[PDB]
């Protein structure tokens, strides 16, 4: 019987130690690679949408510097006349776009605030945006919850759909809060 | 004494003016006019008179951009209430301007066919920026920041990878220049620049240009070398038990880029596995699993779950793998001489003990065994054995690999080494258990035979330790490894379950 | 660890305090820079799947497409948005730098120019306006 760590004993102790500390998993059980941002089960390549070593998600179309026609670039010409970005005067479609596309960014939070102003509430558990339907009042109204037919936004089909919900006020989110973290960098916490 | 007087003022004026022009209302034609005018004034100021003054100019501009970045960061730290976006926008402003200037200078250097001048200017500027980086790193140390150099390098890279003919004709030399640049800026040479450095390697367009767009796979060796540099830097910290958060993030990033390379360019990791394994510490199972799981696209691996025989892969067993790493050169001339002599004459038998004395060169603290020499020994002896068996007139089987000078080495190293030595040895063997080929088969039979005809139970415990360890971790798992381990369980000709180490701990017994 | 390696670990720890920002790699976004922030777990940390396809952009409203076109200059997003606009029968003008759609079939149609009544999107007031008797020359189309 091997009386060192090169035997089965060292292996089991490594297993227990890795079960204890997450910063020691590199030698024992290893980490789940499928939990990472990239999709290992894809027929096509994934390198053209590879952002950074610390990115938890692939590149967005608004992150790829594509070679557009010279006619399209107009920012240099209309840098004085083009309207400023005001979230208040946008359609709910554009708001949903700015919400879903700008994940992990302040723009998602701002869009969430505007939607909150349009009487939309975000269900934490259902992971969708829900609002009141025209002419539709809740069947039961209690101090803790209310149920009935409401309007939620399907992001899969990109269309407003009606569905019966059992909305609890605890499951709903109040007004979104804006962070004050100076020089925040997500890649710093990719450990 | 450094520069002639008044030169810094010329450089400052010119750089600032170009910054003004670059962000000015200027399209393509306007950029051509502004560029011609700026080059004109640049000539007039007596800067392009000699290569020396040019070097001084580029260096001064670089240093100015750097100091601007430092001022921006200091301004941000002193006034945290200030918008970080604008603080970054200043650095972006000046750096993008300078980069555009450099690119435009490289493109219009000499005639159209004059590629030599353009490339020379490229290596010139790159070398200058590198020098400035090294000096700044050496003088600031902990105060060193990567933003200016990072942005300069990546933006210049993007600029020189533009879809135009002139840049296309010199693309390979450009990639070469950037590769040499990235090699000089090794993390072991420039630690504080590590993160950005990784982002310079794992960047999508760089990977695309190096491993995909470059024909005849000529970019593979350089990128492989860069990866070897990364692995070299990571090695001493990964060998340690505890891992700090910076190292953890760097490691996660390495896992991501390696995953990308595995999914997109498996042939690359396949062809250069030996060097990577020769650099990566034996206790790092995930990395070696990422590298050993690499196999050609056209190959369809047989089901390891329910194997019928070795007749499904019989056409691929006779196919020898490709090793693009000179491992025979690692061995000392005399040692290799004696090795071949014994592999030819099987005499004397003292060569075994002398060999064991020759692979544990104890002259430096910390390391007790020459790992690379061990790997080289295993691989060389194995390949030589396969060649000998084939030249004999038969194929390497369970009974054909036995009773030879080649096997004597394996047996001796198995029984006459300590736990550490045999650990590194068995790892060296298990590193060849990959996709169906001659090597994985020969070394599978070798591993299993070493288990069977083992003197003590300790050796068997070690083999099982390795084969299990490389399978307890998460995916991916090498094919030949899994097969070799399956053979220990399925075939009753080993009496695996009769051993004590299987019945050692309740967790272990319940694991099987 | 070696003395040199301890120095390397220390230096890496130092550079860890200021890791390169995601916007250090990409061209400077003029209107929509990347501004990271701690986003709640129940919120979507990543965009829905198949949001890189043109069909996804077809579902978008016109105003959204114009937003993408004008505020995301020189990106793949602008490309896809422009494709979605062209497929929605929107012609881009070179001199005026805006998109036009046929409100009604024009009376005078020639190869030199196309005069008629159309609709467009004013980037200054941010909205749709109608133009009567507008001469859409083909000299400003590509």
């Amino acid at each position: 019987m091997v009386t060192d760590q090169f035997g089965m004993i060292g292996l089991l102790t490594f297993i227990r130690a890795a079960e204890t500390d997450p910063g020691m998993v590199h030698l024992a059980l290893g980490s789940d690679l499928t939990t990472l941002g990239l999709n290992l089960n894809s027929p096509e390549n994934l390198y053209p949408k590879f952002a950074s070593p610390w990115a938890s998600s692939p590149c967005r179309p608004q992150d790829i510097d594509f070679h557009v026609p010279s006619e399209y670039l107009t920012n240099i010409h209309i840098r004085d006349k083009l309207a400023a970005i005001k979230l208040g005067r946008y359609g709910e479609d554009l708001l949903f776009y700015l919400y879903y596309m700008n994940g992990g960014d302040v723009l998602q939070l701002l869009a969430a605030v505007e939607l909150f102003n349009r009487d939309w509430r975000y269900h934490k558990e259902e992971r969708v945006w829900i609002t009141r339907a025209p002419g539709m009042e809740p069947t039961m109204k209690t101090n803790t919850y209310e149920r009935g037919t409401y309007y939620f936004f399907d992001c899969l089909n990109w269309r407003k759909v009606a569905k019966e919900f059992h909305l609890e006020y605890d499951k709903l989110e109040e007004r979104p809060h804006l962070p004050s973290t100076f020089n925040y960098n997500p890649a710093q916490q990719a450990f | 004494y450094d520069d002639p007087p008044g030169l810094r003022e010329k450089a400052e004026y010119l750089l600032r003016e170009w910054v003004n022009l670059y962000h000015s209302a200027a399209a393509g034609r306007d950029s051509t006019k502004a560029f011609s005018a700026f080059v004109g004034q640049m000539h007039q100021q007596g800067i392009l008179k000699t290569d020396d003054l040019i070097t001084r100019f580029f260096r001064l501009c670089t240093e100015m951009c750097v100091e601007i970045s430092y001022r921006a960061q200091a301004e941000q730290q002193h006034n945290p209430a200030a918008n970080p976006t604008m603080i970054r926008a200043k650095c972006y402003h000046n750096l993008d301007a300078f980069v555009r200037l450099i690119a435009l200078l490289v493109k219009h250097s000499g005639e159209a066919t004059n590629t030599v001048t353009k490339i020379n200017l490229l290596n010139k500027v790159l070398g200058i920026v590198v020098g400035v980086l090294l000096q700044d790193h050496d003088v600031r140390q902990s105060e060193f920041q990567q933003l200016p150099y990072h942005r300069i390098f990546i933006m210049l890279l993007l600029e020189l990878n533009a879809p135009e003919h002139v840049l296309e004709t010199i693309n390979f030399q450009t990639l070469t220049a950037f590769c040499n640049t990235f090699h000089i800026l090794r993390p072991t040479k420039a630690p504080g620049f590590v993160y950005a450095w990784l982002e310079l390697i794992s960047h999508r367009i760089f990977i695309a240009r190096m491993l995909a767009h470059t024909p005849q796979q000529k970019g593979w060796p350089m990128y492989a070398q860069l990866l070897i540099d990364l692995f070299k830097y990571l090695a001493p910290f990964l060998r340690n038990v505890e891992l700090t958060k910076p190292m953890q993030i760097l490691y996660k990033g390495t896992l991501r880029v390696l995953l990308v390379l595995l999914h997109d360019f498996p042939e690359f990791l396949c062809d250069y596995h030996y060097g990577f394994c020769d650099v990566i510490p034996p206790n790092c199972i995930q990395l070696r699993n990422l590298i050993l799981s690499a196999f050609p696209r056209n190959m369809r691996l047989p089901d390891p779950f329910t194997p019928n025989l070795k007749v499904d892969m019989l056409s691929e067993i006779n196919i020898a793998p490709r090793i693009l790493t000179n491992f025979t050169g690692v061995m000392p001339p005399q040692f290799k001489k004696d090795l071949d002599s014994y592999l030819k004459t099987r005499s004397p038998v003292t060569f075994l003990s002398d060999l064991r004395s020759n692979l544990q060169v104890s002259n430096e603290p910390g390391n007790r065994y020459n790992l690379q020499l061990i790997n080289a020994l295993v691989l060389y002896v194995g390949t030589q054995a396969i060649a000998h068996i084939h030249n004999k007139g038969s194929t390497p089987s369970m009974s054909t690999i036995t009773h030879s000078a080649h096997m004597d080495i394996f047996q001796n190293l198995a029984v006459d080494l300590d736990t550490e030595g045999r650990y590194l040895f068995l790892n060296a063997i298990a590193n060849q258990l990959r996709y169906p080929n001659s090597h994985t088969h020969y070394f599978s039979c070798t591993m299993l035979y070493l288990f069977a005809e083992a003197n003590t139970e300790a050796i068997q415990e070690q083999i099982t330790r390795v084969l299990l360890e490389r399978l307890i971790v998460n995916r991916p798992h090498p094919w030949g490894l899994l097969i070799t381990f399956i053979e220990l369980i399925k075939n009753p000709a080993f009496k695996f379950w009769n051993h004590e180490f299987v019945h050692c701990a309740p967790e272990i017994e319940k694991l099987f | 660890l070696t003395k040199e390696q301890l120095y390397q670990q220390a230096m890496e720890e130092a550079a860890w305090h200021h890791m390169p920002h995601p916007s250090d790699s990409e061209r400077i976004r003029q209107y929509l820079p990347r501004n990271p922030c701690p986003t709640p777990p129940y919120h979507h940390q990543m965009p829905p799947p198949h949001s890189d396809t043109v069909e996804f952009y077809q579902r978008l409203s016109t105003e959204t497409l114009f937003f993408i076109f004008y505020y995301l200059e020189g990106t793949k997003a602008q490309y896809l948005a422009a494709k979605a606009l062209k497929k929605q029968s929107w012609r881009f003008h070179t001199k005026y730098m805006m998109w036009f759609q046929r409100h009604e079939e024009p009376k005078t149609i020639t190869d030199e120019f196309e005069q008629g009544t159309y609709i467009y999107f004013d980037y200054e007031k941010w909205g749709q306006r109608k133009k009567e008797g507008f001469t859409f020359e083909y000299r400003y189309l590509e």
